[PDB]
């Protein structure tokens, strides 16, 4: 039988290949072309915030696109504000193996992640006047990678045992686990509406999943190696990822295929970040090459470099108003770009 | 104004916070430790306690001698490995009366030649020294490998052999591989360890002064 | 016994896959340059903005 | 004159030659090439955030006090003419060469520190940096000018006397800071042997003062060769430095052909 | 949280006191603090201030010199020492915490103060008596004498409320917020130096008198107060 159910799979793959083959009529590198082109694209460093003692592993900007948050490895969490190069908040951890972070739409919890295996979620807002820790939830079995709030009680994790999982913060437990990959999970992004989200996951393989229902809709292949970012378009019917083969590419669901791979022949340094602009109309990527690139989105060529960096660039991101950009590396500063 | 202002004196505060961590930050020792060898480990762990004194990751806090100490000992270990590049060495610890000693040696070139390793050095444990030297007594042949002399040799040409075995497989050397043969003198084995880390610093204030 | 139940969700995952309605790329192309040219007179970066207004500038 | 007479303790009468020419001459042009390599090297170590350190604070203030002190001697040596105008640029000359002397002595005290105690320590010494640097030449200066305020000026060139032993205020230091960086640069090339080229051994050379010791043999007619080496290779310390410790650095030339040239 | 304070007592000419206060509940070394002082039948006028990690001081025009600020942090505790008092400074005291980051709400708390007995921009209270029935809608107003906004955005100007027989409360913030443990049926606004708070769907326990105070730079000032009847 197990044979059988084999050959069903085979028959069942070779369906998916002809209905996907059977979508193309018209290549956006046919349609794009006679668009006029953005030509040169360059920022300089506006504000320059210092003061971590070590490196860089993630930021995310505020909902009123002016505060800022910041955890480093050295076990420290900082919120600054982007406008003065004020500090507001220094919060220290009981983990210094740090990976995650994420500021809450409210305003009023900050999360963190490591390889301790536990999600921690703080309180901002307090009668006492300290930030003190809520939450500590913990039942997954290898480290976190990203968490990503929706309300200011209901929160999302990705763990690196192929394991996905949707808490009720109030309560403290599973209200449901999504499973169904084979490799580690590295990076998800939750949809504008907040119904959906994609997860990519370390085996040139990436996952549409749905939380009110609780299954694994959409699966999509494309990439030789492993995958390290990816992020919605802004209207929540795209998404675009980046590998570490050094190559990237953007999917759609209803098309379920790839349009444009953003490549080069001179660049053999895999990807690290992405994040989209406002309109969808340029695409910012972080590499090992110390350098932040610019790419227009519907084109694969070339639009900018914001050089600048002395190590390797960890993480980028953007307003929710589009005025400014952020990006932080191994060099321990991090910089604003407009 | 006139509000705008306290905020510089809480920012400025915050800087002096950080800026007096940074020096404790940059004087402290990290050394990880790997091996195969879980008995080992544990006897050398509560050796270093006894001298101190005179899952998930599982920090361990020393202090030898008016320096701060810590010691980590946590199939994609590639993903994992990112998080150690502050690193000053690496502990190797391998049983030597064993057979897996090809795993050992394969295990010890994945980890070595590694872009992540450029400037970390390496300490060697070859350890069991009782278990060989009884079972040489009553020597024991090797395998097909080209011990070229001294088949059923005493210890003084055994030794040799294994320790050259694993002195190649660096490929990219750049600094001394130091080995060890364990003894049951805790004192022996805390002097080596506190000696190592000494010549690796020294080897690295050399290169600002042009050797 | 866990072969044949791993392989019958397998299976029925694929089917479930299988059965999605799908449209052709040209409508979604249409959909992507629409979108990019209906809110291409607010994005900054992209086209930039008087200084008399900025905060960072 | 020339820039031998600051370490001679003994009047020469040099019977008759031809050698005053080229002293001037050497001194003048070697003097000059320096005052700018030390400026290149004043804005090489401040306006950058890539190198700050101890080391980098030592360099900086011994270019300071060698820029100061070869202009003041370059400008206001030659004017016993008036009686007021110097006397007093005889003490403030004092002052600052001496203090270049304590910053190459502290260069040894580094070195020291890098090489034999390998670790580092728990709280920063900078104050005691600045006031061993700037106050050991305050105190010598004022407690030599309580002894004996009148020597302060000489007949032909207006520097310290010759009469009263009283020059004796500068060689004393100068040929003990020389003994002492002897013994650390010893030390430094032991451990730097055991433990494991001339490029280095002739960068240290440089920054510890070993060159000034020439001159004190300078004694009678028949010596004059060695009263060459000492204007030759002192006079153009400054630009030494320069070529060893800005241009065969590659942290400073990464950290400048990225900003400055791009 | 809670400040407990002490100190009171009468004195004659000359003489001298010194008041402290105690802060239980919460963090003290992140916090501000201020002396503000209240006429046996008149508005409020303040102090002194102490910030955190004393430093800035400041004092007030009319006891400038014979006053003193200070804290300690170990054990939490304020003290002001004054010195040479003649009749006219007969009054109540009170304690008041202030914190100052990006959002944060000062004047957010206040103790109950101590009596103490002996042998700049201007703003202006229209009235001193409204009478009014439960269910009526109501506003108040107050004047000043110069432009309050500044070229940041802000607007910095506070109503606060005074029940019969209590200690005050804040009711609204920089001009136009609300603050916390207040209902939602409180609201403000106004065109620069001309202003007024609006009460709707009134009720019980709103009787008392009202105060508007401005901080737009050192010294601050206060008013009359408005008084309501029912």
């Amino acid at each position: 039988e197990l044979d059988q159910l084999r050959q069903e799979a085979e028959q069942l793959k070779n369906q998916i290949r002809d209905a996907r083959k059977a979508c193309a009529d018209a290549t956006l590198s046919q349609i794009t072309n006679n668009i006029d082109p953005v030509g040169r694209i360059q920022m300089r460093t506006r504000r320059t915030l210092r003061g971590h003692l070590a490196k860089i592993y993630a930021m995310h900007w505020g909902t009123d696109s002016r505060l800022l948050v910041s955890a480093s490895q050295d076990g420290k969490l900082i919120i600054w504000d982007s406008y003065t190069t004020n500090k507001v908040h220094a919060i220290p951890l009981r983990s210094s193996w740090v990976m995650t972070c994420a500021y809450a739409p409210s305003g009023n919890y900050v999360a963190c992640g490591g390889l301790d295996n536990i999600c921690s979620i703080y309180n901002l807002k307090t009668r006492e006047g300290n930030v003190r820790v809520s939450r500590e939830l913990a039942g997954h079995t290898g480290y976190l990678s990203c968490c990503r709030f929706l309300d200011d009680n209901q929160i999302v994790t990705s763990s690196g045992d192929t394991t996905c999982a949707l808490w009720d913060i109030e309560t403290g437990q599973q209200t449901t686990t999504f499973t169904g990959h084979t490799g580690d999970v590295m990076s998800l992004s939750l949809a504008p509406d907040t119904r959906l989200f994609v997860s990519g996951a370390c085996d040139a393989s990436a996952k549409l999943w749905d939380v009110r229902e609780g299954m694994c809709r959409q699966t999509f292949t494309g990439h030789e190696s492993d995958i390290n970012a990816i992020c919605f378009f802004p209207n929540g019917n795209a998404f675009a990822t980046g590998s570490d083969d050094a190559t990237c590419r953007l999917f759609d669901l209803r098309a379920d295929q790839e349009l444009m791979t953003y490549s080069h022949d001179n660049i053999i340094c895999g990807i690290t970040s992405v994040s989209f602009s406002k309109s969808g109309r340029l695409l910012l990527a972080g590499y090992d090459d110390f350098n932040c690139n610019v790419w227009d989105a519907l084109k694969a060529d070339r639009a900018g470099v914001l050089a600048g960096h002395d190590n390797r660039v960890s993480c980028l991101g953007v307003t929710d108003d589009g005025m400014a950009v952020a990006t932080g590396s191994w060099d321990s500063f991090l910089k604003i770009w407009n | 104004s006139a509000e705008d202002k306290a905020a510089v004196e809480r920012s400025k505060m915050i800087d002096a916070l950080l800026a007096r961590e940074r020096r404790a930050v940059r004087r402290l020792v990290k050394i990880l430790l790997l091996g195969a060898d879980n008995s080992g480990k544990s006897t050398f762990l509560k050796q270093m306690r006894i001298i101190h004194v005179n899952k998930g990751i599982v920090e361990h806090d020393f202090v030898i001698k008016k320096i701060p100490f810590k010691m980590v000992d946590v199939s994609q270990r590639q993903k994992w490995f990112q998080c150690f590049d502050g690193i000053t060495s690496i502990l190797f610890m391998v049983d030597s009366s064993d057979n897996r000693l090809v795993e050992s040696m394969n295990d010890f070139e994945t980890i070595v030649n590694n872009k992540l390793f450029f400037n970390v050095s390496i300490i060697l444990f070859l350890n069991k020294m009782d278990l060989l030297v009884e079972k040489v007594k009553t020597v024991s042949i090797k395998k097909h490998f080209p011990d070229f002399r001294g088949d059923p040799h005493r210890l003084e040409d055994v030794q040799r052999y294994l320790v050259q075995c694993f002195d190649r497989k660096r490929r990219n050397r750049s600094k001394p591989l130091f080995h060890h043969f364990t003894t049951s003198i805790d004192t022996e084995n805390a002097r080596f360890i506190f000696h190592a880390v000494k010549d690796t610093i020294l080897q690295e204030n050399l290169k600002d002064i042009m050797l | 016994t866990a072969s044949i139940a791993q392989a019958r969700k397998l299976v029925e995952q694929l089917k479930m896959e299988a059965n999605i309605d799908r449209i052709k790329v040209s409508k979604a192309a249409a959909d992507l340059m629409a979108y990019c040219e209906a809110h291409a007179k607010e994005d900054p970066l992209l086209t930039p903005v008087p200084a008399s207004e900025n905060p960072f500038r | 004159t020339n820039f031998a007479v600051l370490m001679a303790h003994v009047e020469v009468k040099h019977s008759d030659a031809v050698h005053d020419l080229l002293l001037d001459v050497i001194t003048w042009v070697g003097i000059l090439l320096s005052l700018v390599c030390l400026l290149i090297c004043i804005f090489t170590f401040c306006f950058f955030r890539g190198l700050q350190s101890d080391r980098n604070t030592i360099h900086k203030n011994l270019c300071i006090s060698l820029f100061v002190a070869e202009l003041l001697f370059l400008i206001g040596i030659n004017r016993t003419d008036q009686p007021i105008a110097c006397a007093v640029f005889a003490a403030l000359l004092h002052f600052f060469f001496l203090a270049a002397f304590t910053w190459m002595f502290l260069e040894g005290v580094q070195l020291y520190i890098m090489l034999v105690e390998v670790f580092e320590s728990e709280h920063s010494r900078r104050k005691y940096f600045y006031l061993v640097g700037y106050g050991m030449p305050a105190l010598i200066v004022a407690v030599s000018a309580a002894v004996d305020y009148r020597s302060y000026g000489t007949d032909k060139v207006c520097w310290l006397r010759l009469d009263t032993y009283f020059i004796w205020s500068f060689i004393g230091p100068a040929t003990l800071i020389i003994m002492l960086n002897v013994i650390f640069l010893g030390i430094a090339l032991y451990k730097m042997f055991h433990h494991t080229w001339v490029i280095g051994a002739i960068a240290l050379l440089c920054l510890l003062g070993l060159t000034w010791a020439f001159g004190l043999m300078y004694i009678n007619e028949s010596t004059v060769i060695m009263a060459y080496l000492f204007t030759i290779f002192n006079s153009l310390q400054g630009m030494f430095i320069f070529i060893f410790h800005c241009v065969l650095q590659k942290k400073v030339r990464k950290e400048y052909g990225k900003c400055l040239r791009t | 949280v809670q400040l407990v304070e002490s100190g009171g007592g009468l004195v004659q000419p000359g003489g001298s006191r010194k008041l402290s206060c105690s802060a239980s509940g919460f963090a003290f070394s992140s916090f501000g603090m201020h002396w503000v002082r209240q006429a046996p039948e008149k508005g409020l006028e303040w102090v002194a201030y102490i910030s955190s990690g004393s430093g800035t001081i400041y004092y007030a025009d009319t006891v400038k010199g014979r006053f003193t600020i200070s804290r300690d942090d170990p054990k939490n505790t304020l003290f002001l020492q004054m010195t040479s008092l003649r009749s006219e400074d007969t009054a109540m005291y009170y304690c008041v915490r202030s914190i100052y980051y990006y959002g944060s709400s000062p004047f957010d708390f206040w103790g109950q103060g101590t009596t103490l007995t002996v042998s700049d921009i201007v703003m202006t209270q229209a009235t001193s008596s409204v009478p009014v029935t439960p269910g009526e809608s109501v506003s108040i107003s107050c004047r000043s004498s110069k432009s309050l906004l500044h070229s940041n955005g802000n607007t910095y100007l506070y109503w606060f409320l005074q029940r019969p027989g209590q200690s005050p409360q804040l009711l609204i913030y920089r001009m136009s917020n609300l603050a916390s443990g207040v209902p939602d049926r409180f609201s403000g606004s106004g065109s620069g130096t001309a202003f007024t708070l609006t009460i709707s769907r009134l009720e019980a326990e709103d009787v008392g008198v009202y105060y508007c105070m401005q901080h737009l730079e050192y010294p601050l000032t206060f008013g009359a107060g408005t008084k309501l009847e029912l």
